[PDB]
């Protein structure tokens, strides 16, 4: 009870967030929640640049940039380098194709929702209380009731679109 | 079991519809399309129907001199349209405007692909129509064919 | 013309000319290797051999789904608009479906070709299916897509409008 | 050359399904005395002599080839694993047969995607089959 | 075009409310087990394409910029307001 | 638009049970189509029969509830053949 | 001087801003204004998406999606169609 | 075929610069009894009877195919108008004379961008010249 | 720096100005190259520059460009580390 | 500065990225008439290339050859 025991994922890397006292038991999730924690920090971020639009500190033309893969540096534009966190977007743009292409629209659809509907969002994987994967994965939105088994990745032929009985 | 089913029966059908090929133009017996043009144009009376040549009902439809509307392949109307002058446009081709709903729905499907992947029909496009089995149908020696093609598909299914 | 058992016209010629590529399509062995695979085809896609036929017919057409991001645009009533954009290039459709091949260019939006790029590329295509030194008109134009103003056929030059008729004179 | 005309006088016999593969060139791990078409079908990727000397890749790759020939071993077809059921093979991209015809002649190539091409060395065996063909008997 | 019911006998019920007007609160339902994916991919669309101009839209449009005539004991009558 | 030949008839049968004022134990339920549907009867539901398209009632099947199934076209001319009007084939 | 003479450039397209009356002359550029004309007008509209990047309008995300190709009509986002002029950037 | 080994067999004399051009298949305008080549080079598209049945980008592409044969025949090079000056030509792309090497070879293709090719035919040029060559001895 | 953007695509370069070829990926960003693929396709490339049957090491790695665990040559496989050497027994 | 160019070159780019519109003379902003005439029309490779590898021909001596030459 005098040291820092951390926990990782495999090939050895850290879930940050947080750091171990000697006195402490690492709470650590397993295979559900981090496919859970990413979609809820997908949502975080997603509300991040919707609030960075409603206070007006970038500019629109910011993102097209950052798309056509040209990078302004804080240097060339005579403010301090740190003195807003510019460097934010062009990380959380350019983390993937599929990923930044639909955190814009994600937002963009955020946003004006937000300032006026239906009640969809985006898809959070529900688990069961031990931390693993309930066999069911049920949409709502579409009405996509799916299974998935072993830590993730859904089974084929299991796909039950809009029936009145739950797949068991 | 009864008549139907025996082979003196199948041959005679195939023997009808052969020669209704060369005298209709159809490897078929005529359709509800075909028989409503052909009693509206006996008698001269309006509401004459159109028939694109596939033994359905063409969609948009109009009466003489009057108003127009379109119809399903069934014979009956639909309901929000009734345009006089002008014959409107009636799903002829129109199928972007679902296909884009389709691609709305996988854009807002979460994140990261866990399933998004998983979301012409299968096995058809790398067994028919590229493995040298449809093109002896839709090809030949030269131009002298005009085969048509719902003669083709009403020829694989008579016989 | 022709009437035939009902309200029908009857080209008597292409019609005899179909049983006669009907009876040499039996007559064939890849013919039974096509209706070998044609029973392998599920009830729901196909419920008789006709929609077998229905849908090869139409899957010759079909190119492989685009990238999963992909959205089309449309227009006011839904008619699947001219320019056609994605990550960086655009390009120009059909009203089916399709794209025309080569006009997918990069950055901005391409122009999608006039009345005389559909019809000279059918023509140059037609062209490479001719005997050598057999010509046939191919109209020539502009790189704006506008004619040029006196096309020539034959060893005859005639002028034009910007339409495609040859005006008298 | 042989391979092509052992195929294609043996589908138009038109007594069974002809079915043709071909390897790409696989330039990693020489030191064996089996080569890159029998090392993805009979198991090797998974000994446990060869273990870890192959990616999750490879050996993924060699288990949608063990299906291939099982399916062939089972049914004469390496898409159905039973003569009698007919349904969508939801595995691997969907063999099709060797047509002995122009516009035909298809094979599998054994990479990553498992991809129908058509024609293996269709210049080439044109060439020792008719060019030669003609050169020997005049 | 593929075709979804939406009605049954409970779609509709009136009562004579102030002696001359003969309300009715007409109730359109439709089973989610009946719209394909292929047709409506999203509940976004059922709920557009139900209140849109091909039904809820060209009803009101009917009876507000319209006429409406039931026929009853051979009287023909109008039948239309907005609320 | 104009009214089908079910909905003539469900008008027709349902003034008379208010003009004359005498109930009638049937009116029929036919479907968005227009034409009837196969399975009839009344409110009670305790004699469910099929009928023909064209609105006569086919003889025999008159089951007390629920046809599992009705008999279509040529089922009806194939059986009322065997029973002998006309046609031996 | 009862007709209305406007002035186009090469291959008839109209230099839009103006209608002549009955009773005026129409100023025309030529050849070195109308190259000043449109980065006089590529400036202003530099200074209208600054303008509406303060006024705090439209997403940040708004630009990224017109980039990749993807257009969102104003139809699918509930808002009225013309409420604000969405399709002036795409 | 032939015209490469007039090239080659005169290039390898090593007495004069040796250039070479190749005209692209150009479908338009079969009506002339001059052919693709000579119409770019000796001013066809800027004729009085052939006005208006040239593009601006033909014509274009006519005039600096007439400056390469003109600073040849000035200077017996299509760079340089005479054969005294040697700044840089900032007219067209540079020409590089055919080098009878291997490779080298290079030619001009006539075309909108006018690209420098490097051999022309070394597939069917190695046909007639080496193949046939050893048939026709032997 | 490494990864190299722009309109769409991305790619890898060298240090020195040229871009890596096959690594111009489209959409969102490459992974640069490890110490396995720059050994492997240099000895590949050399491999096609020898005697036919004449093999040499090639290192053959994952899909993540990590070394495979037990790398082969001359009918002796030996273990690796992360690094490339050959750690000893 | 050992192969550090780009940050010169980068200036390059932004100088020419803030440079009016419609590109008017931006387009008109290896040294020219040199990759196609020497390093490409076969003329460089009778220099770096061989028979096989029994050279390690230094090129600042090569370059160092014709000057003194
Ligand atoms: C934006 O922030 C203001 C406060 O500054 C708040 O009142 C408003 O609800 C927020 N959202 C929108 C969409 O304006
Ligand atoms: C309408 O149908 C339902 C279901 O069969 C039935 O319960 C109801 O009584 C019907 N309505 C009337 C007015 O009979
Ligand atoms: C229908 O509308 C009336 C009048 O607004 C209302 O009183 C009633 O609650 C509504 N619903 C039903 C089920 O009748
Ligand atoms: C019943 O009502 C009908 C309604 O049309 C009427 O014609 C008839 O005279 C009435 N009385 C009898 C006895 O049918």
């Amino acid at each position: 009870d005098l040291r820092n025991c951390w926990c990782v994922d495999e090939a050895g890397q850290e879930l940050e967030g947080m750091r171990s006292e000697p006195s402490k038991l690492p709470t650590c999730p397993g295979s559900c929640e981090e496919a859970k924690l990413r979609v809820l920090q997908f949502i975080r971020e997603t509300e991040e640049i919707v609030s960075a639009s409603n206070s007006s500190r970038f500019p629109l033309g910011e993102s097209f940039l950052v798309a056509k893969g040209i990078r302004l540096r804080n240097e060339d534009l005579g403010l301090p380098p740190l003195f807003p966190p510019r460097e934010a977007f062009a990380e959380q743009f350019l983390r993937g194709s599929d990923y930044a292409i639909r955190l814009a629209a994600q937002s963009t659809l955020s946003f004006y929702q937000r300032r006026r509907l239906l009640r969809s969002g985006p898809y959070m994987p529900q688990c069961d209380a031990f931390g693993s994967w309930e066999p069911v994965q049920c949409h709502a939105g579409t009405g996509h009731c799916w299974c998935v088994d072993e830590k993730g990745g859904f089974i084929p032929g299991s796909l039950t679109a809009r029936s009145l009985q739950i797949p068991q | 079991s009864t008549f139907t089913e025996t082979t003196l029966y199948r041959i005679l059908q195939r023997r009808f519809l052969a020669v209704q090929s060369v005298i209709s133009g159809r490897f078929r017996c005529p359709t509800k399309c075909e028989v409503e043009r052909f009693t509206a144009t006996s008698f001269g009376h309006p509401y004459v129907p159109s028939c694109r040549r596939n033994g359905d009902y063409q969609a948009v439809q109009c009466q003489t001199e009057g108003p127009c509307w379109c119809v399903d392949a069934q014979g009956k109307e639909m309901h929000g349209t009734r345009q006089q002058g002008e014959p409107p446009s009636c799903a002829e081709g129109q199928s972007c405007a679902s296909e884009r709903q389709q691609a709305l729905s996988r854009l807002y499907f979460g994140t990261s692909g866990y399933f998004s992947q998983h979301d012409c029909p299968p096995t058809i496009k790398e067994l028919f129509v590229d493995s040298g089995l449809l093109r002896p149908m839709v090809e030949g020696q030269s131009q002298q064919f005009s085969v048509s093609e719902n003669l083709l598909k009403e020829a694989i299914r008579a016989i | 013309p022709t009437v035939g058992s009902f309200g029908f016209e009857i080209n008597l010629q292409e019609n005899q000319n179909a049983l006669k590529f009907l009876a040499s399509l039996l007559e064939l062995p890849e013919f039974l290797l096509f209706l070998q695979h044609a029973i392998s085809v599920p009830e729901d896609v196909a419920r008789d051999l006709g929609d077998v036929m229905e849908t090869v017919l139409s899957s010759q057409t079909c190119e492989q789904t685009p990238e999963r991001l992909f959205v089309p645009s449309c227009t006011t009533e839904g008619s699947y608009e001219d320019v056609q954009c994605f990550s960086g290039e655009c390009w120009c459709v059909n009203s089916w479906g399709k794209e025309l091949p080569g006009s997918r260019v990069r950055g901005g939006q391409p122009r999608c070709p006039t009345d005389c790029e559909k019809q000279r590329a059918r023509m140059q295509s037609l062209m490479g299916s001719q005997p050598a030194g057999s010509t046939l008109f191919v109209p020539a134009c502009t790189s704006e897509g506008h004619f040029l103003p006196v096309q020539c056929f034959n060893s005859e030059c005639y002028c034009v409008d910007a339409e495609g008729q040859a005006i008298p004179g | 050359c042989p391979i092509i005309d052992m195929a294609s006088a043996w589908a138009k016999r038109a007594r069974g399904n002809v079915f043709m593969y071909h390897a790409p060139e696989n330039y990693g791990h020489g030191s064996l005395e089996l080569l890159a078409d029998v090392q993805f079908a009979l198991g090797l990727p998974f000994y446990p002599a060869y273990e870890g000397q192959f990616s999750l890749e490879e050996k993924s790759l060699s288990l949608k080839i063990m299906q291939y020939f099982s399916h062939f071993i089972r049914s004469g077809n390496p898409n159905y694993p039973y003569e009698f059921s007919r349904k969508v093979p939801t595995f691997a991209t969907p063999w099709p047969d060797f047509v002995p015809r122009a516009g035909g002649e298809n094979y599998k190539e054994f990479s990553e995607l498992l991809p129908n091409r058509q024609g293996l060395k269709k210049a080439d065996c044109s060439f020792w089959s008719k060019y030669i063909s003609s050169l020997k008997t005049s | 075009l593929v075709s979804i019911p939406v009605c049954n006998n409970s779609s509709v019920q009136v009562g004579c409310l102030t002696r001359e007007r003969l309300g009715v609160n007409v109730t359109w339902k439709s089973r989610l087990e009946d719209i394909p994916v292929a047709s409506l991919p999203d509940l976004h669309d059922i709920e557009r394409a139900l209140v849109g101009k091909d039904l809820l839209g060209r009803f009101t449009d009917l009876i507000q910029s319209g006429s409406f005539q039931l026929h009853l004991d051979s009287k023909t009558f109008p039948a239309e307001t907005i609320r | 638009a104009c009214l089908s030949f079910c909905q003539l008839q469900k008008q027709q049968i349902l003034l008379s049970g208010y003009i004359n004022s005498t109930d009638t134990s049937y009116l029929p339920q036919c479907q968005d189509s227009g034409d009837y549907a196969p399975v009839q009867c009344d409110v009670q539901q305790v004699q469910c029969w099929c009928v023909d398209a064209e609105g006569m009632e086919v003889y025999g099947t008159r089951q007390l509830g629920r046809p599992k199934r009705c008999p279509r076209s040529c089922e009806i001319r194939n059986r009322r053949l065997l029973h002998g009007v006309g046609d031996k084939s």
